[PDB]
């Protein structure tokens, strides 16, 4: 996250963080068994990790809990960028407490203008190297379909948003993949990609959760 | 060790990555080996 701000610890108590060794993606817990994150951030070998907020040092609050099934969505379309969206199942439930919580999925979709909550352990630089620990917030909103397609011409797709600032330097960035989008305590978004991150007139693209409930209710029934 | 193109951390050492250099993804919001 750039240009944003320390959450607090556990203030974000649905972020975690996907580690395979290191953190390589965030995600969110939308029920005590799984997790959403992003089509692009799938690999074997996920462990969970909730509870965190200093992603380098024990603090107490912590639960490591490995991925038992990772399920991409089956048009996710790596060319394009469309359905950019996954599911964890966890190998054992999470412990919920005031620290550890799902977040809601969304009834409806969000209108334009509407200010969400985007969280991570990404790079806190536009350029060179970052070096994060606490979980970083980012107040952000969602903009207008036109405005994403005029900064993007010929590349968004009816699943995605963008959301953020036009005037640079207050965006996600690399390593806050698969992280959430959250507006009025419901999961919009899904950190996906932009050009480069921060810049100007090229807000962050996220991928849009409220048309894929029907596929997160059926995949998580099912498996 | 991980190939060109694999997801990788930018909180991680070098080796990470069989090239021995995780970068930042021009377009994704990740990290990959180079
Ligand atoms: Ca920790
Ligand atoms: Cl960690
Ligand atoms: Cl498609």
């Amino acid at each position: 996250i750039v240009g944003g701000y320390t959450c607090g610890a556990n203030t974000v108590p649905y972020q975690v963080s996907l580690n395979s060794g290191y953190h390589f993606c965030g995600g969110s817990l939308i029920n005590s068994q799984w997790v959403v994150s992003a089509a692009h951030c799938y690999k074997s070998g996920i462990q969970v990790r909730l509870g965190e907020d200093n992603i380098n040092v024990v603090e107490g609050n912590e639960q490591f809990i490995s991925a038992s099934k990772s399920i991409v969505h089956p048009s996710y379309n790596s060319n394009t960028l469309n359905n950019d969206i996954m599911l964890i199942k966890l190998k054992s439930a999470a412990s919920l407490n005031s620290r550890v919580a799902s977040i809601s999925l969304p009834t409806s979709c969000a209108s334009a203008g509407t200010q969400c909550l985007i969280s991570g352990w990404g790079n806190t630089k536009s350029s060179g190297t970052s070096y994060p620990d606490v979980l970083k917030c980012l107040k952000a909103p969602i903009l207008s379909d036109s405005s994403c397609k005029s900064a993007y011409p010929g590349q968004i797709t009816s699943n995605m948003f963008c959301a953020g600032y036009l005037e640079g330097g207050k965006d996600s960035c690399q390593g806050d993949s698969g992280g959430p989008v959250v507006c009025s305590g419901k999961l919009q978004g899904i950190v996906s990609w932009g050009s480069g991150c921060a810049q100007k007139n090229k807000p962050g693209v996220y991928t849009k959760v409220c048309n894929y409930v029907s596929w997160i209710k059926q995949t998580i029934a099912s498996n | 060790c991980s190939p060109s193109g694999a997801i990788c951390s930018g909180f991680g050492p070098p080796e990470q990555c069989c090239s021995g250099a995780c970068v930042p993804h021009p377009i994704l919001r990740i990290f990959v080996c180079q």
